[PDB]
C-alpha cells in the first residue's frame, strides 16, 4: 500500500499601493513637503479682505 | 494669548487671491488675529 | 594562529541591521508619500583628543559614585582594592529625634552625650565625615559580636593603620544608638566598592561603584601600585557562609545588622550572608538561626541586599592579608555583581 | 418616605407624582461630505523612526 | 538577560513538541539560579514534597520559594526563561502570556496564583517522559490577593471546625469587573493552612501597639459618619465587624513624648499593611505596554515590565 | 456622471535654501519664498 | 553556518522584512487620505443647520437671532437623514 | 532612554510658555507609554475620576498607576519626558529638581502628592489653554514616608480633639510642616478620605482579630503558639479593648476576606516605593533645594 499527502497548491495576493494623488481628495488640499516642521514652532496665513 | 500682529508688508507681495466676497466679521472668531480698519489706520505705516 | 573549526572563531575571535536600517530609512529621498506616475606630550595631547575621537564615535555593567569625605572614620588607604564602604547620613541628629521614637525608661540624652562626645574625641567647613568603611565596624562591634581574636585581629588592624578612641568612641555610640531605637541601619547605607580614594591630609575623594561588576573596575594586578582586587570579607568572623546544605545557583550578598536588647546590653552584630535564598525567603532563615530575639520591642535584625556573585565557587576563606602589620582572617570573594537594595527589617 | 414608596410602587399605587423619562439614544448614520477646492493647506514634515 | 536554560530531555513525542510550542510566554519557577538545568527540576513532580503533592495553598507556598521565571523562547533541545526574581533587566519588556479569564489594563501589578478557577486548562501532560507542567495564573494583585484570602480563610473557617450548621457562606466565588469567577475548592492540608494561619495571626498581633488604643476610641466616631456621609458609609462594609464593635485613652500616656499615633501607623502599616505579600507572592511585574494598548486581552501576551 | 478619467497633479514643495536660512538663524524666523517677496519688494521702490 | 537551511531561513528573514516595509510606507499613503477627511469632517458644519446660517449671514439682531436659533431647531429635524427620509421622490433629492 | 514627546497644543501666551520652560526638571505621570502622548492627557485635569479633582489618597492611588516621566527637554510645541519605568536599572541619569529637604547623594526619592506641603503652591497654571500641572514632589523614601504618617496621624488627632508632629527635624535646620492659616484646613480636608481608610483599616483590623483569636484556639499547636508569644500582649490588648467596646465565625471569615484585601490596597497606595535614586559623581553630594539633582532608576 501506500498513502501519500498532497500540497495541491499556494495563493498569495497583492497589497494594493494608493497614491493619495490618484484620489479625488487630493483637490481638497494644497499639499507641499516642508522637510523641517520640527524646527518651526509657529505657521501662520495672512487674509486681507 | 495677545496674538501676534498682522505684517503688512508681506502682504505687499500676495501669495494668490481670495475668491470668496463676505463680511468677514461674523466669523470673527476662526481667526488669531483680525482687524478692522475703516478707510486707514496710523499703524499700517 | 588560525584553527580547523574556522566558524566557532570567527565569532569567538571577535550593526548590519542598523546598516540595512539607514539603508531603506535614510538613503532614500524625500519619503515619504507617493507621486503618482613633541615627541611624548605631543603625543599625548593627540591621543586625548582622539580618545575623545574614539569615544565620541560611539554611544551598562558599572556605576560610580564619588565623594569627598574625612579620614576621621573610614579612611581609604588602610583598605584595599575590594571593599565595602557604607555611607553614614545627617550627624545633626544628636538625639534630636532621640526625643521622639524613644521609648519611657530611656535617658534619650545617651546618644547625645555619647555621640557630642565622638566629636570632642575625634566642627562643619570644607567637608563633612561620611562613608564608614566595613572594616571599621568590625573592629568597633570585634568584642561586641561572638568570635573574639579573630575578630580582633580586624581590631588590631585598624588601630595600627587607620586610633582606639574613635574605635571606642563609635562603639559607644553604637550601644547607644541600639538603645534608643535609632538602629545603626536607619543610618549606614551601602555605598560602594572603593575604586578609588585619592587623598589629601585629612581629606578623601573616593571614587566607589554604585553597582554593576567589581572585577572590572581599575583591575590590573591591583587598582594603582597596590594589591589586586577582591571583595574580601574581612573577617572569618564576618562571611557567615549560610547554605551550609546547598545546590549550584547564584550566591547572594546581604548584610545584617543584630542585636542585644538587653541580653547583652544593646548588642551590635554587623556580617554578611552568602546563600542562595531571595530576600523573601531570608527573613525566614534569618528567624531561625538566630536566639537574640530578647525582648528582655521585638527588631532583632535588619537586611538589605548588596548583590550578587553569579557564581557559588569563588568563596576564599584567607586569614591572610596586611592592612600594614596586622593580619586578618580574610575570605575572598571571587566575582561580585551589586545591587544595592533597600533595608528591609520589621520584626 | 423613600421606603414608603417602595410598597407603593411595588404593589402598584401612583405616588401623587409622576416622572418623565429620559434616555441616552445612540444611532450609525451615513454621511455626504461636501469640500471646496482647496480647502486646506497641508504642510508635510520629513519622515523619522 | 542570564538566561536560564532548560533542556527537554530525550525525545517527548511531535505532539508533545507540539505542546511545549505553545508554552513560550509562560511562567515557570526554577529550585535555583542557574545556567545549566534539568527539564524535570521544572516539572509539577518537583513541586512534590516527601510523598505529597502540595495542595493549592502548599503551591504558593512553593511558588513563594523557588524562582519565577517567564519563558521567553523553546528551542528543540532547551527552554529558555529569564529569572524575573534577578534577570528581569532588559531595556525592554519581556512577554507574559495573559492566561486567566481576567485581563489585565495598564500598569496593573502582576503576581501569580496557582490554577484556582472553576474552569481551566493547566495540564500539559507530556507522555514520552514522564512529567507535567502547571502554569500559574497570571493576575493583578487586587485580584491575587482577594483570592489568597478566600483560599486562606476558607482553609481556616473550616478549621474551626463551624458547632454552627453545616451551610457557610461562599467565600469561594469572587467578582472581577462582572464576570463571578469560582474558585477551585478542594482539599485543604494541615500544614498548608497553618502556616498561612500561623503567620497571619503573627502579624496582626504586631500591628497592635499602646497608641492603637487612641484610634479604638474612633469606633463610635466612625459610625457617626457611617451615616452622614455618603462615603464613609461606602467605606464601611456591610458585614463589617467594626460595625457589631460597637453594638477610653486610659490615661496611661508615658511622660507625654512618643508620639503613639505615629508610631502605632509605621508599626501596624509594616506588619499588616504588607499581608498580601507575606499570605502570597508579591508582584515582581506591571502591565506595560508599548503600543498604547491600555488593556491585555484574555490570551494575549502583556508587554511587562519591572517591579510595580 | 460626466468623465472617468480626469488629469490631477504633482506635490508643491518648499525649503529653506537660501537667504532664507540667514533670516531662519539670525533673526530667527523665516517667511516663504523671501527671494519672490523681497524682489517683488525691492524691486518696487526704485522703479 | 555553512548549509542550505541557514541561508534560506535568512531568504525568509529578508523576505519578511521587505513585505512589513511595503506595508508601512503604504500606511502613509493611507493615512494621508483618512486624515484629510477627519480634519474636513472636523470643520464642516451639518447641512440642516448650515443652509438656514447662511442665509442670515448675508442680510446686513437679537430677534434675528432668536428667529435664526428657532428656525435651525427645525430645519435640523425636518432635513437631517433627507436620503432617508425624501429619497423616493427626484426634484426633493435633486434640490 | 525611551523619550516620549508630549505636543503643547495650539498657541499658548508667552509668559505661559515661559512657565513650562522652568518644568524641565519636574516629574511628569504619563498614563501610556506612546511615543506621542498630548498635554491634556498629562495634565492635571486629566485626574479627574469620580467628577471631582482627586483628593490626596485619589492622587497616591494615580501615582501608583501611570508612569513617572522626568522632564529632560522643553521644546516649543513639545515635551520631551523619559519615563522612570523604563529601561535597565541603574541607567538613563536624567537630572531631577530638588523640591523642600537636601536630597543628599542617595536615598532613592519618592514622587508623593504636592497637597502635603503648600497646597496650591506648584499648580503651575497655564491660562491660555486652560489647563494646570501638579508635580509631585521629591523627597526620599525615609522621610517620605515618615511624613506621609506623620500627616494622617495628625488627621487623626484632627478627627476627634478637645506634642508637636508638625517641627520637623531633618539635616541642617528644623523643617517645617504647618503653613498655619487655613492650608492645614486645604491639607486635613484633602487628607480627610486618606484618614479615614486609615482609621476603618485599624479598627476593622484589632476588632477582627480580638473576636478571631478568642474564637479560635478553642477548637492544638494553634492554641499553645498562640497563647505563648502572646502574653500579656494580644490577650492583654483584648481584655482592654473589649473593655471600651463591644464584642460570629460565618461573618467572621467573610468580613477577614474584605478587611485583608482592603488592607493590602492601603500597603500599596502607602509604602511610596521608590522611583529612582540618587547617585551623584563630580557632583556636589547633596542637592540644594531648587537644584537639578543626578538621578538613576532603580534604588
Amino acid at each position: 500500500d501506500v498513502e501519500f499527502d498532497a500540497l495541491l497548491g499556494s495563493y498569495c495576493n497583492t497589497l494594493s499601493l494608493v497614491r493619495f494623488l490618484e484620489l479625488g481628495l487630493s483637490v481638497a488640499c494644497v499639499c507641499t513637503k516642508f522637510p523641517e516642521l520640527a524646527y518651526m514652532n509657529e505657521g501662520r496665513v495672512q487674509f486681507e479682505v | 494669548r495677545d496674538p501676534p500682529g498682522y505684517r503688512y508688508a508681506a502682504a505687499m507681495v500676495p501669495t494668490g487671491s481670495i475668491l470668496s466676497t463676505i463680511e468677514v466679521a461674523s466669523h470673527r472668531r476662526l481667526f488669531d488675529f483680525f482687524a478692522r480698519v475703516r478707510s486707514d489706520e496710523n499703524s499700517l505705516y | 594562529t588560525k584553527p580547523l573549526p574556522t566558524a566557532p572563531m570567527a565569532w569567538a575571535e571577535s550593526s548590519p541591521r542598523e546598516l540595512a536600517g539607514h539603508a531603506p530609512l535614510r538613503r532614500v529621498l524625500r519619503p515619504p508619500i507617493a507621486r503618482r506616475d613633541t615627541r611624548a606630550t605631543r603625543d599625548d595631547t593627540e591621543q586625548a583628543v582622539d580618545k575623545i575621537l574614539r569615544g565620541a564615535r560611539r554611544a551598562p555593567r558599572y556605576h560610580l559614585t564619588r565623594q569627598v569625605t574625612l579620614t576621621d572614620l573610614c579612611q581609604p588607604n588602610a583598605e584595599r582594592a575590594g571593599a565595602l564602604l557604607l555611607a553614614l547620613r545627617h550627624p545633626t541628629d544628636l538625639p534630636h529625634l532621640a526625643r521622639h521614637r524613644a521609648p519611657p525608661g530611656r535617658q534619650t540624652e545617651r546618644l547625645a552625650e555619647a555621640w557630642g562626645q565622638l566629636l570632642e574625641a575625634s566642627e562643619s567647613g570644607c567637608a563633612r565625615a561620611g562613608l564608614v568603611s566595613f572594616n571599621f565596624l568590625v573592629a568597633a562591634c570585634t568584642a561586641a559580636y561572638d568570635a573574639r581574636d579573630a575578630a580582633e585581629a580586624v581590631r588590631a588592624h585598624i588601630t595600627t593603620n587607620y586610633a582606639g578612641a574613635r574605635l571606642d568612641r563609635f562603639s559607644e555610640c553604637l550601644r547607644a544608638m541600639v538603645h534608643t531605637h535609632v538602629f545603626p541601619h536607619e543610618v549606614m547605607r551601602f555605598f560602594g566598592g572603593l575604586v578609588s580614594w585619592v587623598t589629601q591630609d585629612e581629606l578623601a575623594s573616593v571614587t566607589a561603584v554604585c553597582s554593576g561588576p567589581q572585577e572590572a573596575t581599575h583591575t590590573g594586578h591591583p587598582g594603582r601600585p597596590c594589591s589586586a582586587v577582591t571583595i574580601p570579607a574581612c573577617a572569618f568572623v564576618d562571611l557567615d557562609a549560610e547554605l551550609c546544605l546547598g545546590g549550584p545557583g547564584a550566591a547572594f550578598l546581604y548584610l545584617v545588622f543584630t542585636y542585644r536588647q538587653c541580653r547583652d546590653q544593646e548588642l551590635c552584630c554587623v556580617y554578611v550572608v552568602k546563600s542562595q535564598l531571595p530576600p523573601r525567603g531570608l527573613e525566614a532563615a534569618l528567624e531561625r538561626l538566630f536566639g537574640r530575639l530578647r525582648i528582655t520591642t521585638c527588631t532583632y535584625a535588619a537586611f538589605a541586599e548588596l548583590g550578587v556573585m553569579p557564581d557559588d565557587s569563588p568563596r576564599c576563606l584567607h586569614r591572610t592579608e596586611r592592612f600594614g602589620a596586622v593580619g586578618v582572617p580574610v575570605v575572598i570573594l571571587e566575582g561580585v555583581v551589586w545591587r544595592p537594595g533597600g533595608w528591609r527589617a520589621c520584626a | 418616605s423613600p421606603v414608603a414608596l417602595y410598597h407603593q410602587l411595588k404593589t402598584g399605587l401612583h405616588p401623587g407624582f409622576g416622572f418623565t423619562v429620559v434616555r441616552q439614544d445612540r444611532f450609525v448614520t451615513e454621511n455626504v461630505l461636501f469640500s471646496e477646492r482647496a480647502s486646506e493647506a497641508y504642510f508635510l514634515g520629513q519622515l523619522q523612526v | 538577560c542570564f538566561e536560564a536554560d532548560i533542556a527537554i530531555p530525550s525525545g517527548i513525542s511531535r505532539p508533545d513538541a507540539a505542546a511545549l510550542q505553545r508554552c513560550e510566554g509562560r511562567v515557570v519557577f526554577l529550585p535555583t539560579i542557574r545556567r545549566q538545568l534539568a527539564l524535570a527540576d521544572v516539572a509539577h513532580e518537583s513541586f512534590v514534597s516527601g510523598g505529597v503533592s502540595p495542595d493549592t495553598l502548599g503551591l504558593l507556598l512553593a511558588y513563594r520559594r523557588r524562582f519565577p521565571a517567564v519563558i521567553t523562547r523553546v528551542l528543540p533541545t532547551r527552554i529558555v526563561a529569564c529569572p524575573v526574581d534577578l534577570g528581569l533587566t532588559h531595556a525592554g519588556t519581556v512577554n507574559l502570556r495573559n492566561t486567566s479569564p481576567v485581563d489585565l489594563c495598564n500598569g496593573d501589578p502582576v503576581s501569580l496564583v496557582p490554577p484556582v478557577f472553576e474552569g481551566q486548562a493547566t495540564d500539559v501532560r507530556l507522555e514520552s517522559l514522564d512529567l507535567t507542567l502547571r502554569f500559574p495564573v497570571p493576575l493583578p494583585t487586587p485580584l491575587a490577593r482577594e483570592i489568597v484570602a478566600r483560599l486562606v480563610a476558607r482553609g481556616i473557617r473550616d478549621l474551626n471546625p463551624d458547632r454552627t450548621p453545616g451551610e457557610l457562606p461562599d467565600l469561594n466565588v469572587l467578582y472581577y469587573n462582572g464576570a463571578r469567577l469560582s474558585l477551585v475548592a478542594d482539599v485543604q492540608q494541615l500544614a498548608s493552612v497553618n502556616t498561612e494561619l500561623r503567620s497571619l495571626v503573627l502579624n496582626m498581633v504586631y500591628s497592635i501597639t499602646e497608641g492603637t488604643t487612641l484610634i479604638l476610641t474612633l469606633i463610635p466616631r466612625l459610625l457617626a459618619l457611617s451615616a452622614q456621609d455618603g462615603y464613609v458609609n461606602a467605606l464601611l462594609q456591610m458585614q463589617s465587624v467594626t460595625r457589631e464593635a460597637a453594638q477610653a485613652p486610659m490615661l496611661m500616656q508615658d511622660g507625654e513624648r512618643r508620639l503613639p499615633l505615629y508610631e502605632a501607623l509605621v508599626a501596624w502599616l509594616a506588619h499588616a499593611g504588607q499581608l498580601g505579600d507575606i499570605l502570597a507572592l508579591a508582584p515582581a511585574v506591571r502591565v506595560c505596554t508599548f503600543d498604547g494598548a491600555a488593556v491585555v486581552q484574555s490570551g494575549d501576551m502583556a508587554p511587562v515590565i519591572r517591579y510595580p | 456622471e460626466d468623465t472617468e478619467a480626469d488629469v490631477p497633479v504633482t506635490y508643491g514643495e518648499m525649503v529653506l535654501n537660501g537667504a532664507n536660512l540667514v533670516t531662519a538663524l539670525v533673526m530667527g524666523k523665516a517667511v516663504r519664498s523671501l527671494d519672490d517677496v523681497g524682489r517683488h519688494l525691492l524691486d518696487m521702490q526704485e522703479e | 553556518d555553512g548549509t542550505g537551511i541557514s541561508l534560506h531561513r535568512q531568504l525568509r528573514a529578508i523576505q519578511q522584512l521587505a513585505r512589513n516595509v511595503q506595508a508601512v510606507l503604504g500606511a502613509f499613503e493611507r493615512g494621508t487620505a483618512d486624515q484629510m477627511l477627519h480634519v474636513l469632517l472636523e470643520k464642516a458644519p451639518p447641512l440642516a443647520l448650515l443652509l438656514p446660517m447662511q442665509r442670515y449671514l448675508d442680510n446686513g439682531t437679537r430677534v434675528a437671532r432668536a428667529t435664526l436659533v428657532a428656525e435651525l431647531k427645525r430645519s435640523f429635524c425636518d432635513t437631517s437623514f433627507f436620503l432617508g427620509k425624501a429619497g423616493h421622490r427626484r426634484e426633493a433629492i435633486e434640490a
